[PDB]
Parts: structure tokens; C-alpha cells; sequence
């Protein structure tokens, strides 16, 4: 029938977590001073916080 | 002689201006751009329409990208000229932007008024008022079509056009709440206007049609659009009095990198009233004469630059217990901040504090990340409410720290924060990077 | 203080400030070429006077030219309130000729339409101070007006016309002066005895280039992306008090068009795009016993009161297909300018852009009418049912109607602005497309 | 719809969209450095009061400085209409010094001239709100006035003064306060008994930089392209009913100059660049029996009524030769600003640019006076034959004449704005060129 | 004269099953609503002696929502609405239904 291949609930790319995420970033890389670390590693910090999809057979 | 006499007046102090020249002004090369076309297309409105109703629209896939959105309304005057104040703006109580089933943003009629008060200017501001009010001394029964452009990030620059084309499986929806009452249209102060007509509403979306090379890339590639969002909370205003300067610590429940905060004090009774009423020309209904009352504004002249009628004396913002800046007078927030940061003129009762060099632009220019601040607080001090609002000698002839007795009617405080977020779009779906 | 904000940093900031590319606290200024600019008077050929045709040849004093200002000196033939941008009315038209080819042409009405749409704020106010009397001057007052021209090279140095690269070609301006100017030599249809003839002077601002820059312009080929005005006059499907007039005009337009613009007017009175009425400013004497809805308050000819405008709605159809859904006249008057210009357009003047930013120099979307067989502008007019002599009738009325005096707006002026290329090579120039 | 425009592609579209280089529908914003801004109060040395000279050293709290606002608290010594930009009048001048070396200096009249030429629309109005009383305030009224400074680093972040890179040099501002301010402590020549002394405070807006940028600023040498104001006051070859006075003023200017600016004025009436007359707003009591054309309507001192201006025509010569053809004073008042700035200039204020766009910061053509042996401003004045007390004579007259009261405009102020280079090296600095 | 508003940070910990709350008059135990001159809503309600300063203590609690104070409410977690704003009556009648 109707073709809607999404769920439509903003649950894929939303980083809907607390502000414990930057604390996880501090304990995830190294260097508890993240005022100069994201200023240095920009792409290396960007790719560390992205999606992961688990496809369906349909 | 002539221009050549200047041209040859060349020496060492010119070297850093014209030596080893890099540019000229007399050869502009325009950039070749992708082919596209723009069309304004009417959307379907779901839900009953009229005062107090909530309606919504789903933006259809007529084109590839969307930018500017204008809500049209048809309103009829419930009274004579001078009885309305931006009534189409008042009518559109709020607008909520949902993409892919999630809130992206939300605007309020008061925000539209505050936003305009701070960021529009000159003839753009006048043209805007012409689109939301009756400014040619129209009379009761007059009918006009009003236009209320939306102020979401994609409605301000093509640079943030929403790629409906790259949102194949997610819908873009706008939820619009219409006010139950609009001054000078269906209500006059607290009274209803018998026989008032209901508004007609229509929503128009400006679509961009891209050529095939551009359309292909949008449909296929992931995108991350830097967007703006409005955060807003309403607060109780510590009420000032004739006998005291009230003070207040307001907790600011904000998050994300914020360009600026903005706020106003108001009297919810009368839309757009950010100042005290007074018997001085334009400051109250009938102001300047015997019949003047300081219980009702001259609605058509609700806004004013008369600082004396503003309630705020001074303020500071604290972040996690540390003063952000030294306490400054309300007049700093009202005149200096926007002088430096916007370049327009801000009405009395409306305040701005920027964390950015240029808060009026799209390009980030300094932000305050409130997600890293446990306790952001706006600390306010109010003026003494001892001036007899009905007597110009007291109203116009008075001190810095003292305002109208009628300033105690301005009991509501609206605090806004405009911030950044990222709208990530991939494989037909999207949403914001940070909740 | 400020430190408390710097420390407030985390993942949400990375997209804004990580691996920073720019700062705001240090500007690199770009070294530019060496040049100077001089204002030089041109000689006017022919005979200056009302209704006369004159012309001027631009002298080779400098290498490039930009701004052109035409000075006129006029004396008031009546009191304050009797004139409306009279220097604009006087410069009936100006034609730009390069190498004997017609490149462009403006009309007094275009200057008025253009101003109505694209100038604004104090640019517009200062602009009026140069073409009219705005300090309540009285009969006999004499003023020099400065009418800037608005050809592509008169708006930006980026398109300065390289006379240096045009060694073989003359650049000329042909001017038509109006037979009559309101409040100067005529008052409505009446002549004003004793009115003076105009004094005219054309000033061209010429850029002097140093050796390296001058040589490149003189020797290299150039392609200047310029804008041109297209214009045709039409008879208006004259509004009526009994019904809604309608009209469909095939537009004889060409080239990638950034926008269309149009107005309805009473050809009798320069700048009158709206109906006359007995409401303040809408007619001579409006608001009192002496009010006449047959003559405008000339000093207040233009207005933002849309009730007096005549366009109910409009659309543009291309080769039988709608280009957009029909929109109301107030869309074209208030929204288009809001979205595309950022200024405030007077009632009776309409704009429809095909461009994101039509007010600028850089192309931002165009409609190429050179590939459209039937570009038709469809106009629906308001019903002129309002008794203009009764301010209540005007001020309290509905969306679809206007003044009975709106039927006087019998002329229709439709403009289009497009892009073309002015090619310059081996000392000569001309347009790439006709 | 829009699709028919996209599809009908032809030869003339090639020069607009063929081999496209850009789009408009996806803006990538540049990532900027991490910084924050703060307004910090300075301590003023010396006593503030009318006629006093005071100064302050800018505190080393942040790394860079930009905007500076001087706050004043003034009171009204009379009713509305008695003052004219009194906070601007009060701040007689400000001198900027680095390491003991003069960098620049502004004058109250310059602020008025600058405003008259370069601010506009609601920027100009908002500015007026910060320096005057514009809501018909009455005698005894108290207001806080903000006078932003106009030094080169007060206009753009791009020139933020690197206090951080000046480890060995002090930076100071010297402020001269006027002996009298109209409508505050004096009314025309008469002192106002009981007039209050001004309260004054200087606020400097600092930028706090993060680690990497602070390091670079502290350690690297810098060369900041700056603007400077040159100024000399002159006696005016005052015109008369009996003659067209003329004058040749050798211009003692140096450096690459963007523009010259000047005005003629009444030595005792701040901001009066035009003759007084019995026409609305042009004099005290204008329009009635009590009208006098010896005293202005102070609150309405400024005007666009050129009839009351005194310059018939002018030219600038370089090395004794004409630089451009002689033009009418109205050219320098209306056209030059139209072309070079885009705002509206008040009658009596004139501009001549040597630059395409002097209003900006980027050089766009300059006249280097350090290479011009004999630059001269040649003036021709209007004939002062109009009986200023008669509107028939004032409002209906010819191009070459002015008011008999125009002979009161005996002061001539000639300014020049130029470029120089401010070098900061190893913690110290100063300017590259003296002249 | 105005709709009052309030933002209350919730200093809670642990895996909460539910929140519950009430508004009350500290003077009168169990008074969660406004007092009124309608049967059971105040001391003396229905007669000449009625006062709306003191409750009918034996009938202190009521089901008459008109006397309820809360107009609407929402709960946010890290500034994000946990649910769309609902009326006070939603939290009084529907939730427990």
C-alpha cells in the first residue's frame, strides 16, 4: 500500500541525552580540558559522535 | 590637473594600500550559479479556522527546497483607527515547526513583536507593519489582507532552505495557533466586539525548483544545516512599587550555544504593551486631554521610545554563580546593546543582551553555551513606581530611577534565547543533532 | 566575567568553533589598484528647454565611467504642495548609445517606479531632496536638482564602462525633456505664466587608472554582465464602478529577466499610481470642504494606502501554463518587496521577482523570455464603487473595491529588467544578444 | 510553474548558469574562534564636571578591545526643545594615546559631523536617543546618555586593539568635557542656576579569547590598518547681504585620505550648521509673533532646508590645480553622501570623497596629502540678503542667496579622515607615519 | 490579572515511577482548591454566613475543578519537553483514569 519508509519520531539523528555526553567525550578520548581539544581535533571529534543503522529485510 | 593629480600623488604611505595590488573595483566577475526557479504555492490548512482555533499544514512536495513562508490573513476592524496594534501578528499566537515528527522550533506572537522591535528597521519595519496592521487611519468594518512572514531560520535565508528533496520520508509541518482575541478586531480591552468577523487564513510556501544536477546531489548526499532555534520561557515579574525597587533572580532554563538573550516586560492585557501607560501624547488612550485614561493604551501607538515608562532599572546575567558582566542600566540593554549589535532602534521596554558580535546575522559570531551552565540567572532591578501617570509634570519631568505608577501593570516577563543547532539530513530522514 | 562563557564549551560548540577557520578580530585588507575619481562636466548638444530633445557625448577625460548626475535648475510655478519629484518628471527619458547601438533606456516613470521599489530609508529621502522641494518652499523658489542615472554603470564601479577599451566608440546619452512639469511650468492642465525654462548640465564621474590597470583595460577583451531595462506602454483595462475589469497582456520581453514591475497610472499627473480621495493627503485639499477628488495633492501624490490602488489580483502565465498561483495586488505591493528588496513600496506599484535578490548586481535566478513564446501578465482589477468624496466610504471599505476616481488610472506601464553582455574588444563594444 | 522557467534554458542562460560555480541554497558557515565579550567599567582620573579634563587607562582585563561607551548622567535645565544632543555636546573631545603617543582625536563637532554624514535611518535615531531627550521630557528630568566612541577600534572587531600584544605600553583616553551644554547648564549664553554637574563613567568592551588565539596575539607582531581624524578650525569668510565672500584655505592635511568633510557653524550654538529663520523649526518661536531669528529652536537645530546653508560653491585644488570642476554647495551636501555613503546629510554639512565607499573600512581610493605640496579648499559663499523673519523671503528665494542671519555662521570646521598603520611589536607600539 | 508561570527545577534522583503534586493552602490541611460559596466549598457555603476564607473542613477536598489552580503543565528533561503541554485537568483526571 502506502509508501513511508521512515518512522518519523526524530529518534535517529537526535542526541537526546543529558549533558553527560560531553563528560562521556572527556572520558572517551583523553584530556579533561575540552576547551582546546575540540579546537584542535575537529574531524576526529566529529566522526566520534555519529549514527549506526541496523537495516530490515522487509 | 584633475583626477590624475591625485593618481600620481604616490608615496611610501600608499604601499600598504595599493602596492602589489590584489583587487580592483572596476571589474566585477559574477559567479555562475546553479540554475533554479522560485514559486509561491498555497498549502492546505487542516483544522477549523477562526479565533481561538489551532490549525496546521503539511508542506507538500511541489518543489525541492523551501524558504520563505507567508501566512495570509483577512481581518476586519472591530473599531476605528487607533484601536489596533499589529493585529495580524497578535492573531498568529504561535507557530511550531516540526520536521520528521520532531520539534525544530517554535515562535510566539510576542516573539514576533520582540523580534521585530529588535531586528527589523527603517522601511523594512514600516513595510512589515503595513503587512500586519491598519496604518492609513482605516475605519470600523475595513477589510484588509495581512501577511505574516514566518521567522524560522529557513524563512530568513535561502542558505538554509529545507531540502524537501532530501527529506523523502519525513514531513515538514507547521502548526499555527490563532489567538482567541485580537485587539481592535474582535475585542476592545476586556470587552468583546459584537458582530466581529472570523479571520480567513491561507498559508503560502515559496519553493525552489532546482535543475537536475543540483536535485541529484541533494537527494543523494547527507547534509548538515546550521540552524537557529528560539528558546522561550514566561516568568512572573517581581512587581515594583511606589515605595520600592523590587529585585529578582530569574533562573534561565536555557541550553545550546546561544547568540543572544532578549526580553521584555509587558502587560498581557494589551498586546505589544511593554511600557507603562501615561497621559502624555501617544502613551494612553486619549492621552494629552481631559478624557485620558491610564488604564488603556492608545493601541495604535502602543509602542514608544519613552524610556521613562519602561519598568526595568538595571540588570546583570550570572552564569553558574559568576557575574557575566557588571550590572548595567535597563537603558544599556534597550539602547546600547542594539546600537552596537544590530544597528536599529529598540522600543522602550524591550531589552537585548548579546553573547555575539553580530546577533542579527546568520553567521555565528560568538555564542554562550547554556548547556554547560547549571545555573544561568537573569538578575533584575525595577524602577520605583511613584509617578502619577495622569500628570505630564510627573511623567516627563522626573528622575532616572523612577517610573509610572501604571508600570506595576507590566507584570509579565518574556525571556527569549536564540541559539544554534544542527539539522542533519540523510537518506530521506532528518533531525537535530542535539536534543 | 567573560571567562565564564569561554569555559562553557563542549560538543555542541564543535560545529561552530572547532578547527576554527576565521576570526573576527583581525582583518586583512586587500591591496587595490591605484586610481582616482573626477567629476567632469559634459557638453550638452542641442537646445535645453521644456519638451526639447538634447544629447551629450561623453568626453574621453578618464579611463572608466560610473556615476552620472544630471543637474537641472527649476523654479516653482506655485506654492509648496504643488510639485512631485519635478526633476524626475522633467527627465522624460534617457537613452544609452554605445558605438551607435542602443544599449539601454530609462523613462521618467521608470525612475519613479524604480525609486518606489528599490530605494529606501534615507537613501530615498536624500534622493527626494535632490529632485523635489521638501522644505515647504514657496512660489519662485529656485533649486538645482540632481538626477542620478540608473544604467548598469551608474550603479556600481564593478560595471564602470571602460571608455578606455572603447577607443573607437562613442558613448552618448540622449535626453528628452518633458513638455511640462507639474508645479513648475504647468498646474494640472493649466500653463503657468512666467515659468522659467530649465538650466541643464550633465556630470560624469570618470575614473583615472594607473598604468598597469589602464593598459589591461585598453588591451584585453572584456565581458561585462550588465542589466538592461525593457519597457512597453499599454492601455489599461480601465477599472469600472460596476464590475471587475480584467486584462491579459502578452509581454514583448526577452532575455534572462531578474524581475517584472508595473504600475497603473493617471498619465495626467506624474507619479499618480492611486485613486484620488477625500482622505488626508489623497487629493488636493483632502480632508476639508475645499477637497477635490479630481486633482491630487501633488506633494503627497504617492501613498501607502492600498484602498486607492486598482489591482485586485494577478498572475504570470508562460506558454499557457501558470508560473505561480494568482495572488492579490497587495502581495505584489507589500510581500514581494518585503522578501526581495527590504524597502516599502507605494500603493499602485507592483513587483514580481524571478530572482532571490533582484535589487543586487549578482544574478540570483532569472526568467529567460527569449525562450518563452507567450509570456502573459494577467490582471484583475478592483471594482470602483467607493464614493471618493466621502472619507468614511473610503476608509471603512472592503478588500475588493476602490474609489470611483480610480477609473482615471487609464495608463499601464510594464517594465522588465534583464541581464545581457556588453562585449568589449579591440577598442569597440556591443551587446552579445539582441 | 517554476518548472517551466527551469526547463526553457537557452544560450543566454549560459552566461548566468553554465558551468555553475555556486549555489544559494546551502550555506556553509565558517567556523570561528572561541571567544566571549564583556563590558567592563574603567576608573576615571581627575574630576568629572563641566569644563574639566579627565582621563582613563584601559584596564587589562580582556585580550582585545573594541566598543567604548561613555556614560553620562545629565539633567534638564529647561523644558523640551531646549537641548540638542547634549551628551555629544558635553563630550568636547576625546584623545586616544598608546605608549604615550597620540593615535587619534575626535571632537564634539566631529561627532555631530560624523553622525550627520555616516549614520542613518534608525541607526541615527537610536543614536539620537542615546545622546538627547527625544520624548518631550521636562525640566528637572534626569537621563543616562551613552556616547559610543568613534575611534578606529570602536567600529569593527577587525581592528580590535590587541591590548594583549601591548605588554609594555599603556593605553589611554583623554576626555574634555564642555564648559557648557545647552539646555543642561546654560541657555544660550545664560548660566542655569542650580544646574547639576554630570556623572560620568567609561565602559570598555573587551574580548576574551581562548588559548590558541590569545597566544598568537600576545606573541606575534601586528600591523593594524587604522583610520585617523585630522582637524583644524578656521575663521569663515563670512558672507554678507552686500557680497559673495570667498576663501582659499590651504589644507594642512597629510596621509592617504579617504575624504574631507566640513561644515560652517554658529560658534555658540552646538550643531547649528544653518541660518536661523522664521519658518517652522528654524528658530525659537518660529511661526508666531514671538519668533526671533537670533536664537534657534534648540531641539530642532538640525535641518535639511538648504536655503539656510551658506556655501554657494566649492572646489579642491591640488598643487594649485583644480582636482574637479567647481560644484555647488548642495552637491557636496546631497550628492556626495548619496554616492559615497547612502544616507542623508543635513544642510550646512558637506562631504567630498576621494574614495568609492569611505563609509567602510576597506580602502577604496585615497588622496595622499603627504605627496601634495599645495592642496587648497576654495569656497564661494551665498549672499546673506534674505530677511530671515519673513517666510515669503525665506521659503520662496533663489539658489545663490541665504538668510541675513547666515552671517552668524562664522566658524568653519575642516576635517579629513585618513589611513595610517598601527604597529604592535614585542609588547609595544605606535604609528608608522607622523605625517 | 495574569496567568502566572513557574519553572521548578526538580531535584530528584533514582528511577522514578511517577511524579505527583498538589497545590494547597498551608493553613488548612487537605485544601488543594480554592474556596467558594457553593455547597461544600466553604464554611457556611449556601447561606448568609458563608465565607470564602475558611473551608467546610469536613468537605475540604472536592471534585469541582473550577476551583483547581493549575491551568497547564509540562515536564522537561534537559530542556526537552517530555510530553506535549497538557491541561491541569489532564493530570487530575486522565492520568489516574
Amino acid at each position: 500500500f502506502r509508501d513511508t519508509a521512515s518512522i518519523g519520531f526524530s529518534d535517529t539523528h537526535q542526541d537526546e541525552k543529558t549533558l553527560r555526553f560531553l563528560k562521556k567525550q572527556i572520558s572517551q578520548f583523553i584530556k579533561h580540558l575540552k576547551e582546546y581539544y575540540p579546537n584542535n581535533e575537529l574531524t576526529k571529534k566529529l566522526v566520534m559522535k555519529y549514527s549506526d543503522v541496523q537495516l530490515l529485510p522487509y | 590637473a584633475g583626477g590624475l593629480s591625485q593618481l600620481v600623488a604616490y608615496g611610501a604611505q600608499d604601499v600598504y594600500l595599493t602596492g602589489n595590488p590584489q583587487i580592483t573595483f572596476f571589474k566585477t566577475v559574477y559567479r555562475r550559479y546553479t540554475n533554479f526557479a522560485i514559486e509561491s504555492i498555497q498549502q492546505t490548512i487542516n483544522g477549523s479556522v477562526g479565533f481561538g482555533n489551532k490549525v496546521s499544514t503539511q508542506i507538500s512536495r511541489n518543489g525541492d527546497l523551501i524558504t520563505d513562508i507567508v501566512v495570509e490573513f483577512v481581518l476586519t476592524k472591530g473599531g476605528n483607527g487607533g484601536t489596533t496594534y499589529y493585529p495580524a501578528e497578535e492573531l498568529l499566537q504561535d507557530v511550531e515547526l516540526e520536521i520528521g515528527g520532531q520539534r525544530i522550533d517554535k515562535h510566539y506572537n510576542d516573539w514576533f513583536r520582540t523580534y521585530d522591535a529588535l531586528f527589523r528597521m527603517n522601511d523594512d519595519r514600516y513595510n512589515y507593519r503595513r503587512m500586519t496592521d491598519w496604518v492609513n487611519n482605516e475605519l470600523v468594518g475595513a477589510q484588509k489582507r495581512f501577511y505574516v512572514p514566518l521567522i524560522f531560520f529557513f524563512n530568513q535565508t535561502p542558505g538554509l532552505a529545507l531540502p524537501l528533496i532530501a527529506l523523502q520520508y519525513h514531513e515538514v509541518k507547521l502548526y499555527f495557533t490563532l489567538a482567541s482575541q485580537v485587539q481592535g478586531v474582535n475585542y476592545n480591552g476586556s470587552s468583546a466586539i459584537a458582530g466581529a468577523a472570523q479571520p480567513t487564513m491561507s498559508v503560502w510556501v515559496d519553493y525552489i525548483f532546482l535543475d537536475t544536477q543540483e536535485r541529484t546531489r541533494f537527494a543523494q548526499l547527507p547534509h548538515e544545516y546550521l540552524i537557529e532555534q528560539l528558546q522561550f520561557t514566561g516568568s512572573e515579574t517581581a512587581t515594583p512599587s511606589a515605595t520600592t525597587q523590587a529585585s529578582q533572580n530569574i533562573r534561565l532554563n536555557f541550553n545550546h550555544p546561544t547568540k543572544y538573550l532578549a526580553w521584555n516586560f509587558n502587560n498581557p492585557t494589551n498586546y505589544g504593551q511593554y511600557t507603562a501607560l501615561a497621559n502624555i501624547p501617544g502613551a494612553c488612550s486619549g492621552a494629552g486631554t481631559a478624557a485620558a485614561t491610564v488604564t488603556t493604551p492608545d493601541y495604535g501607538n502602543t509602542g514608544t521610545y519613552n524610556e521613562q515608562l519602561a519598568v526595568l532599572d538595571s540588570a546583570k546575567i550570572q552564569l553558574n554563580g559568576q557575574d557575566r558582566f557588571a550590572t548595567r542600566k535597563g537603558s544599556y540593554f534597550n539602547k546600547v546593546q542594539p546600537y552596537q549589535s544590530i544597528g536599529g532602534v529598540t522600543p522602550a521596554g524591550v531589552y537585548l543582551y548579546s553573547f555575539a558580535l553580530k546577533p542579527a546575522g546568520r553567521q555565528p559570531s560568538g555564542t554562550c553555551n547554556f548547556s554547560r551552565i547549571d545555573n544561568a540567572t537573569l538578575s533584575l532591578t525595577y524602577k520605583t513606581c511613584s509617578i502619577d501617570a495622569t500628570s505630564p509634570a510627573a511623567v516627563l519631568g522626573n528622575t532616572e530611577t523612577v517610573t509610572a505608577n501604571t508600570a506595576t501593570l507590566l507584570t509579565a516577563l518574556n525571556i527569549y534565547a536564540k541559539n544554534y543547532n544542527v539539522l542533519r539530513i540523510m537518506s530521506g530522514m532528518g533531525g537535530l543533532a542535539y536534543a
